[PDB]
RNA sequence: CAGGCCUUGACAUGCUAGGGAACCCGGGUGAAAGCCUGGGGUGCCCCGCGAGGGGAGCCCUAGCACAGGUGCUGCAUGGCCGUCGUCAGCUCGUGCCGUGAGGUGUUGGGUUAAGUCCCGCAACGAGCGCAACCCCCGCCGUUAGUUGCCAGCGGUUCGGCCGGGCACUCUAACGGGACUGCCCGCGAAAGCGGGAGGAAGGAGGGGACGACGUCUGGUCAGCAUGGCCCUUACGGCCUGGGCGACACACGUGCUACAAUGCCCACUACAAAGCGAUGCCACCCGGCAACGGGGAGCUAAUCGCAAAAAGGUGGGCCCAGUUCGGAUUGGGGUCUGCAACCCGACCCCAUGAAGCCGGAAUCGCUAGUAAUCGCGGAUCAGCCAUGCCGCGGUGAAUACG
């Protein structure tokens, strides 16, 4: 019935269900350009359906919790990209190569003592 | 990089035409990090690029940074006693980063109302060869050549 | 003016503003941690040899 | 509903796998260990005596909650868990 | 709703502009307020070192007691 | 300094709490505020005999006041005299159910707070300082020992000018989580004033 | 900006509400 | 610091003479302190019906032996921290060269972040140091489900609400995994370039850890500590002041000088934590601060709580301005005995400088800088723009 990924990408949580068909979208109960209305990164998790050149073989249904707009976002990037190596485990052929799967270690850092901001360092003579 | 080659990072291509020469001028239009604001005022003024001389968005902006990138600079070394400013080639990176900084410098200080407005503009007179980023490009080559007198005190 | 000032926090006087966190090993009037009852350097020292119940040192 | 607290973990997860494992075979049948997200108390202080903001150090205080059912209660389960092993260090807590 | 003014000072004064309005009353109450039956008379009051009298009047009532003599002494810088 | 303290780097690496038990905002002070309490009465009058640790832990009005030792008739006496004297003074402020224990060191030279106030004792009996920090270091590896080290801070022998004597035969890796070291200090108050003693002993690593 | 009070900007950083902030 | 008090003292141990004890309430005064003073009446081990007693808690007075001192000395100190410096060092053992100080090792060729390893060698070993084990994060699993969940069905008053379920998400414990281990390239070896598979490769990001030592570094004012010195005062209590003074001088910062902006409506998406004489849901009253009423939580289930920016679409139109929030006047609230000196929060009005800054200088290499909001501690309240954290949007560049 559906496809399911698992997505994340800095303090985000996009859980994805790649139910084939037209193409619509909705995340968190509305259309995916209602939500993410605005942004120009929002275009986007639907990417990874753009690997694969199916846009005309899902739709999608999607829960989101964390981070923030287009955080989120890039966790759709890795539950889309592993919702289509979970139907077709021989479509990672132009997934890795092409980037789509892993997940960016790419964390906001722990604030130092001392530095004002992890590193923005106070002003000395 | 006292050790290493200072690695350079690939950008994005942009969502909206693929280019990563669109993200690189993007993010020098950025400010604050505010990059949904950022985007807006290329496709704000690329529609400026449309509306009016009736043309081609992507196009413009491509000749644009061809029609500012600086073939020859100069930079002051010194030598006996001396503040010689040394002729040399500016690499394509250093071209890129340098087409596009000058690209919203000149278009910032523009006294046009709206931020995109001046964008737009800019990138029109650029390819059109009077711009102000244009002006810059060609001063720092005239800069150099005139200082030709110092082309084998060039690294 | 000292430990007869430390008595003093021991009392509680005329009203309820006028009392504060003194200290019990250290006379320390600053940084007072109340949960610890423990003042900034009385804290620390004790931390290390362990005399606080489960307060490890952090890490992360 | 046995409400596990405590600082140490180790000595924690060895009591709630004990009164899990042993209300089992006292009765029925034993919600497994359920961990929740610890509460975390820290304290960043001075390292010297004196002036030195520039140098100070972290310390944590971790007590982590635990919570575990018993389904079908039954005697003999609140007189095998009415006696129980301690550690020195572990909070109980009962209901239903 | 609040006024506030110490009630050992008000005590005299409640007793001595009845019994016979005098004036001279030290204290170290600046924190008082200058309730209107002080009008007309003579507050001794203290700024840490001296006991700066008042003569109270109408020009300033619901004003407090420790304004009316200064803890700092200034004259100037140079 | 610049040196982190061996102990408190391992609480929960190697070495364990002196307290070990929990609470919680309500009473986290007051048994604790007590633990420093028994402390004071039980590193006092328990001098004479040893004493290298008090591992302590609570229940709810059971505070088992265990205490780690060299020598543990200093405690009890003749019969059980006086682990119940002590019984009886310590369950007074304590407000509870003590239970004033012994557990014997299996050779205090090894035992590095026992190291340290003998070696720092033999400071204020006036001695050959620095042959004793040699001394006390080279019994304890003479008795089972993988690398100690000692250090003497102050007045030396009680010149003026202030020294720092130091001493480490074998190994000994501080900056190691698993190295296992027991670590004391020694205060010797003496004539002059007041000398720093150390006590690092590697005992094996994990 | 955040400095002037009379707004709602300026309540924000301070952590207040009132008439240009109210809850 | 000023004024007013107390002398064995605010605190400790002990001995002695008289009371006598505990303990609770006044009276008078005084700014408070303190001073003087009118009540009740002690279990107990006790000859004892008794008069009455012995002794002992706890108290007073007197008199000591003493206290107390943030007084001086951080070159008489401990301890702890700062610092060079995460820098790659600094040493021993024996052997050997040298009359000796000392050298040799540790130097040299090759390579790492590194005394990183490899090879050479009158050297061969060895320690403290780097790394490793520890934490955090990033991938996957086991264990576990009153936090998640139409992913699944039914019902859904339509709030995951009920059932119902652990697959998820999440939680938090134990595990797995990276090893230049596999190939290609080169190299005597180590090791570098590049490849694949991989969630992540070449310390994957950060933390914690910082050598023998140096700076006669810093703290006697956290604490202790040798000594000097003060013992109706250098002790101590108290009321009030000062620590907040202002002709000026420098450091760290806050908010700005606007339109990539401000303003107003409305609409979304965090994380970390903290919550009992606490967080205060929700109504009512107030332009409001707040003020009532009042529900729930020992807290993944109640509460702080709003995130902000952002997005939508309207206001402003280049104005010292709907830029900017200083200053002052007035009326207010809350904490608190008490906001003159000296508190924050609110409402109205006043709306100064400032149109981006001389000479000079600081920070930062990727999720960093920039920008944005949230917590916490200490704290009655607060002068936090500080500090310690948390996450949201998210760059620039590196020939050398």
């Amino acid at each position: 019935e559906q496809y399911y990924g698992t997505g994340r990408r800095k303090e985000a949580v996009a859980r994805v269900f790649l139910r084939p068909g037209n193409g619509k979208v909705t995340v968190n109960g509305q259309d995916f350009n209602e939500y993410f209305q605005g942004l120009v990164r929002a275009v986007a998790a639907l990417e990874p359906l753009r690997a694969v050149d199916a846009l005309g073989r899902f739709d999608a249904y999607i829960t989101v919790r964390g981070g923030g707009k287009s955080g989120q976002i890039d966790a759709i990037k890795l539950g889309i990209a592993r919702a289509l190596v979970q139907y077709n485990p021989d479509y990672r052929a132009k997934l890795k190569p092409l980037g789509f799967l892993t997940r960016d270690a790419r964390v906001v850092e722990r604030k130092k003592y001392g530095k004002h901001k992890a590193r923005r360092a106070p002003q000395y003579s | 990089a006292r050790r290493r080659r200072a690695e350079v990072r690939q950008l994005q291509p942009d969502l909206v035409y693929g280019d990563v020469l669109v993200t690189a001028f993007i993010n020098k239009i950025m400010r604050d990090g505010k990059k949904n604001l950022a985007a807006r005022i290329f496709y704000d003024a690329c529609k400026i690029i449309q509306e009016k001389t009736g043309q081609e968005p992507l196009k413009v902006f491509k000749q644009a940074v061809e029609n500012v990138k600086p073939r020859m600079e100069v930079r002051s070394r010194r030598v006996g006693g001396a503040n010689y400013q040394v002729p040399m080639e500016v690499s394509p990176r250093r071209q890129q980063s340098l087409a596009l900084r000058w690209l919203v410098q000149a278009a910032n200080q523009r006294p046009e109302r709206r931020a995109a407005v001046r964008i737009a503009h800019e990138l029109m007179d650029a390819a059109e060869g009077k711009g102000g980023a244009v002006k810059k490009k060609e001063d720092v080559e005239r800069m150099a050549e005139a200082n030709r007198a110092y082309a084998h005190y060039r690294w | 003016a000292r430990k007869a000032l430390i008595e003093k926090a021991k009392r509680t006087p005329k009203f309820k503003v006028r009392a504060y966190t003194r200290c019990v090993r250290c006379g320390r009037a600053r940084s007072v941690y109340r949960f610890f009852g423990l003042c900034r350097i009385c804290l620390r020292e004790l931390a290390h040899k362990g005399q606080l119940p489960g307060v490890r040192k952090a890490s992360w | 509903r046995i409400k596990l607290r405590g600082f140490d973990h180790k000595t924690l997860d060895a009591s709630a796998q004990k009164i899990v494992e042993a209300a089992r075979r006292s009765g029925a049948q034993v919600s497994g260990p359920i961990p929740l997200p610890t509460r975390v108390r820290r304290f960043t202080v001075i390292r010297g005596p004196f002036k030195h903001k520039d140098s100070r150090e972290h310390f944590e205080l971790r007590t982590h909650n635990r919570l575990v059912d018993i389904l079908n209660p039954n005697r003999k389960t609140i007189e095998q868990l009415m006696t129980l092993d301690l550690p020195t260090g572990v909070e109980i807590e009962i209901k239903t | 709703k609040g006024v506030f003014v110490d009630d050992h000072l008000l005590e005299k004064v409640l007793e001595l502009n009845a019994k016979g309005e005098k004036r001279l009353i030290k204290t170290w109450s600046r924190r008082s307020t200058i309730v209107p039956e002080m009008v007309g008379h003579t507050i001794a009051v203290y700024n840490g070192k001296q006991h700066v009298p008042v003569y109270i009047t109408e020009n300033m009532v619901g004003h407090k007691l420790g304004e009316f003599a200064p803890t700092r002494t200034y004259r100037g810088h140079g | 300094g610049n040196k982190i303290h061996p102990i408190g780097f391992r609480l929960g690496i190697t070495r364990d709490w002196e307290s070990r038990w929990y609470a919680g905002k309500k009473q986290y002070r007051h048994l604790l505020l007590e633990d420093q309490r028994i402390r004071g009465l039980l590193e006092k009058e328990l001098y004479s005999a040893g004493l290298a640790r008090v591992d302590i832990e609570r229940a709810a009005d059971n505070v088992a006041v265990t205490v780690h030792v060299a020598k543990p008739g200093v405690v009890i006496g003749r019969g059980g005299e006086r682990i119940r004297v002590l019984r009886e003074e310590l369950a007074k402020l304590t407000g509870k159910n003590v239970a004033l224990n012994v557990q014997e060191v299996q050779n205090p030279n090894l035992s590095a707070p026992l190291v340290a106030q003998r070696v720092a004792e033999q400071i204020e009996r006036r001695f050959a300082v620095r042959r004793a920090i040699k001394q006390a270091v080279q019994r304890v590896m003479e008795s089972g020992a993988k690398g100690a080290k000692v250090i003497v801070s102050g007045r030396i022998g009680g010149a003026e000018q202030a020294r720092t004597e130091w001493a480490a035969q074998g190994r000994v890796p501080l900056h190691t989580l698993r190295a296992n070291i027991d670590y004391g200090f020694a205060l010797a108050r003496t004539t002059y004033g007041v000398l720093g003693v150390k006590a690092y002993i590697f005992l094996g690593e994990v | 900006g955040k400095g002037d009070r009379r707004t709602r900007r300026g309540k924000i950083w301070r952590g207040t509400y009132g008439k240009y902030r109210p809850r």
